């Protein structure tokens, strides 16, 4: 995200959160 | 130790204050006001607080504006120091008997910081935020010791100690838990000198998301707000509020090894009570000299009453004397408080019994929308507990206690229980609510004017029958209503086509800034409880019609700056009309009692208030009796 | 902020560094600039000590004054606080450091070959960041500025072979 943000600002951010989901079998 | 950045920000805000002269004018006015009644009494003392428009700050210095909005702890103290320096610089004439710290309050557009207790999250912490909500709890206004002064009798010397907490400053200090001095440094016993110690008022209110914008069926969100020494008692529970303050985090949140999370609250800088319909906040309006000039200009006109009568509900066709009565109730009479303690009512009550769809509820909703303070209730939707007060060891004000000095619009009046009816009996004439419940003997003030709508017994007013059988309401209850209007939906071709053309013309209306097929947007009108007189859109096509805001301004001016005095030339007409109404046999819609003499007096006083006259002349009494005779009989003389 | 307060000193180090660079590049009164001649000698490894004459700086300031340009008093700033200007002048020399015209051979010092190795290594790691990010495919200015954020290069004090000294300005030439 740091790489993408700095490369995209030319036409600080905190630690990103991993929101992981799945469709596997549920307990 | 002095900070270079602090001084730089202080001088930048001093430049800002110099650029916008309104702030020296406000501070100078506050200082001269304080000095003038200080010397006068060797009223009240204005606080050392200045409203700062954030839009002007953004125009002057955008980074100072963004610094205040985003980093208030680093930009608000320097600005307050600059304001205090400026105030002490202009203080060439000190008040009789730097110094006197001046606080800042903010107003304007907050952008993303204008939030609600639900949308106020942890990423708004340490930011200047404006939160709109409803006040649900107001703690006791408790003094906080900020300086204790003691006396040592052995040395005969006065000592002192200053106290500091985490909420008194935007920045975090080193905590210094200085103990209360019970003795001198060298062993002498100290005596606390109350009256020389300094106590600062402190209140902690709870602001909850407003019911009109909170999601339905979901538990509401609340936020704590702390007010200090001038923002206390600025609001009451149930008030719509806009609090501007720094969203602060306090404590350690369980990290300091001795909570689940950090203790967060808002350090209130500004409190704005907001006006929402059917709430307990009245509608203060700003009356410029142009507005007062226009009001006097129109009051000079003879037919101003009619001009004010037709401009009330142009959308409703007809109901002209009902509109006259509604305007008179909006003005109202003047209450009398005799020396012995007795009270004479100066509020006008109106009842409208009628057939389905004769706009009784639209005339109630209009009064709710346009009145300075109006509470809308429905029969059996609110009980006597909901209408009058209620014991919770503490009292909770009901519909008619919050509407004190206001209007109560009761729809479906007939569908009201007798338990409510007795409380309404007390509220209408004596204008008081006596609880006498659970050890709480209290007489709350309910000086409210009641306008109500009702349906007949059979749902259709039978002209063959008599009113007493068509109403099915207690006669003692109908006596309290100053004006009882029976409206019947008579099918007549002329008025049939005229009412239908009106209904369609009203439906064929476009706002000035809307397209032909654009859905009209609608906001909740959260007015701040502090440009043409006439209306462009005229449903009737005819006298001129004034705009609703201008009508509200006129009603406010007449209601707050005119107190008519009865005259003998009005008394002769009033007495003659009352004697005739009492003695003449005409099969009146409503009974004639001594209350009828006083509704004559009240209506005459209200019409005198309409003309901005300080004396009730003969014409006022004549028109009052005219409206009353219409309301009792239906005459058009 | 309340602790460790800020103070307003009359010393601006950005334009002082700019003046240092201008003096190093343009001063030639003592065929070309004296100091780039000295840095060219240092690059080729005939010299391992850079002596900054305060007389030269004073003369440069006097010439700048004579032509109308207002120049900050670099000599007085160096005299008042000299430890920071060794640091400053070293950075300025590193910026304007000429490429060596003599290749590294077996008769050079071990320190010289070590410094050459680490210089080439850090330039190669810069290029490697650049190639990797180009392959990632996520303007060359932004690409570079990312590269110097994701590189651990050898700092200039580790790729430095000279020593900096300040010769005092003469009493007669004061
Ligand atoms: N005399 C009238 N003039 C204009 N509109 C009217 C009139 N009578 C009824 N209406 C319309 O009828 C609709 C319903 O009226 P409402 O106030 O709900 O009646 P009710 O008093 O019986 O409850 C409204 O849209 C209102 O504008
Ligand atoms: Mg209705």
């Amino acid at each position: 995200a740091k790489r993408i943000s700095i490369l995209s600002r030319a036409q600080s951010l905190p630690t990103f959160q991993l929101i992981l989901n799945s469709n596997a079998n549920q307990i | 130790a002095p900070d270079a950045v602090f001084g730089d920000r202080v001088r930048r805000f001093q430049e800002f204050l110099d650029t916008f002269t309104s702030y020296r004018d406000s501070v100078r006015s506050i200082q001269v006001y304080n000095s003038n009644n200080a010397a006068n009494y060797n009223l009240n003392i204005l606080p050392h607080r200045i409203i700062i428009s954030l839009d002007d700050l953004r125009e002057f210095d955008r980074s100072f504006w963004s610094g205040i909005l985003v980093e208030p702890a680093y930009f608000i103290p320097p600005a307050e120091k600059a304001l205090t320096d400026l105030a002490d610089s202009m203080d060439d004439v000190p008040h009789p008997n730097s110094r006197h710290p001046w606080k800042l309050s903010f107003k304007g557009s907050f952008g993303a910081h204008a939030l609600s207790p639900r949308t106020l999250t942890a990423q708004h912490l340490n930011k200047l935020v404006s939160v709109e909500g409803i006040v649900t709890k107001t703690s006791l206004v408790r003094p906080k010791l900020i300086r204790s002064v003691h006396y040592a009798a052995k040395t005969g010397r006065f000592h002192y100690r200053d106290y500091t907490d985490a909420t008194t400053t935007l920045t975090t200090r080193i905590p210094t838990p200085a103990i209360y001095p019970t003795e001198d440094t060298e062993g002498n016993k100290l005596t606390t000198e109350y009256g020389y110690s300094t106590f600062i008022d402190h209140q902690r209110i709870t602001v909850q998301e407003m019911p009109e914008m909170a999601p339905a069926g979901q538990l509401p969100r609340s936020i704590d707000v702390i007010l200090d020494d001038d923002l206390v008692d600025k609001t009451k529970p149930g008030d719509r509020v806009n609090v501007v303050g720094v969203f602060k985090s306090l404590g350690a949140g369980g990290m300091n090894q001795s909570l689940i999370g950090f203790k967060t609250l808002i350090l209130g800088n500004t409190v704005y009570p907001l006006h929402a319909r059917s709430t307990g906040v009245a509608a203060r309006q700003m009356l410029t000299d142009f507005d007062i000039r226009n009001i006097n200009k129109l009051s000079k006109k003879k037919d101003i009453f009619d001009i004010l009568s037709q401009s009330l509900a142009p959308s409703i066709y007809g109901h002209d004397h009902i509109k006259k009565a509604i305007l008179l109730m909006l003005m109202g009479g003047v209450e009398k408080n005799l020396e012995n303690g007795s009270h004479l009512r100066g509020d006008i009550n109106i009842l409208m019994v009628g057939d389905p769809s004769t706009a009784k509820s639209q005339l109630l909703r209009f009064v709710l929308n346009t009145a300075s303070l109006a509470i809308a209730t429905t029969g059996r939707g609110s009980s006597g507990v909901g209408l009058t007060a209620a014991v919770t060891r503490r009292l909770e004000a009901g519909a008619m206690v919050l509407a004190d000095r206001g209007v109560v619009c009761i729809d479906e009046f007939d569908k009201m229980t007798d338990v409510d009816r007795v409380a309404i009996h007390e509220v209408m004439e004596q204008q008081t609510v006596t609880i006498a419940k659970a050890g709480i003997h209290t007489t709350l003030n309910a000086r409210c004017s009641v306008i109500a709508a009702a349906n007949p017994v059979f749902g259709q007013y039978d002209v063959n029958r008599d009113p007493h059988q068509n109403i099915a309401l207690p006669d003692s209850l109908l006596s309290r209503f100053d004006l009882l209007f029976v409206v019947t939906d008579d099918i007549n071709e002329i008025r049939d086509r005229s009412i239908s053309e009106h209904v369609l013309r009203t439906h064929r209306y476009l706002p000035p800034g809307y397209l032909e097929g654009e859905p009209v947007r609608e906001r909740l009108n959260l007015s701040l409880a502090v440009d043409h007189v006439f209306e462009k859109f005229n449903p009737l096509l005819i006298p001129k019609l004034v705009t609703i805001p201008f009508l509200r301004k006129y009603v406010q001016y007449a209601k707050e700056r005119v107190i008519p005095q009865l005259t003998q030339e009005a008394i002769n007409v009033i007495v003659k009309n009352y004697t005739d109404l009492r003695n003449d046999d005409n099969t009146k819609k409503s009974p004639i009692t001594a209350r009828t003499l006083e509704t004559l007096i009240r209506l005459a006083t209200a019409h005198a208030k309409v003309r901005l006259s300080k004396t009730v002349n003969k014409v006022d009494a004549k028109v009052a009796a005219n409206l009353l005779r219409f309301a009792l009989l239906g005459e058009d003389i | 902020s309340a602790a460790l307060p800020s103070i307003q000193l009359p010393v601006d180090y950005n334009n002082l560094f700019n003046e240092i660079t201008d003096f190093l590049v343009t001063f030639k009164q003592d065929k070309g600039p004296k100091y780039m001649a000295m840095l060219q000698k240092v690059a080729n490894r005939e010299l391992n000590s850079v002596i900054i004459d305060l007389d030269d700086i004073l003369q440069y300031q006097n010439e700048k004054f004579l032509q109308g340009t207002q120049a900050d008093d670099l000599v007085s700033a160096i005299q008042q606080n000299a430890n920071h200007f060794t640091e400053l002048f070293c950075r300025a020399i590193d910026n304007n450091m000429p490429l060596p015209t003599k290749e590294i051979d077996y008769k050079d010092d071990v320190l010289d070959v070590i410094l050459n190795q680490r210089r080439l290594r850090n330039e190669r790691m810069l290029s490697d960041r650049t190639n990797e990010i180009r392959s990632e495919n996520l303007m060359n200015d932004a690409l570079r500025e990312v590269v110097e954020d994701e590189t651990e290069l050898f700092p200039p004090n580790l790729t430095r072979r000279y020593f900096l000294y300040f010769k005092p300005l003469s009493q007669n030439c004061a």
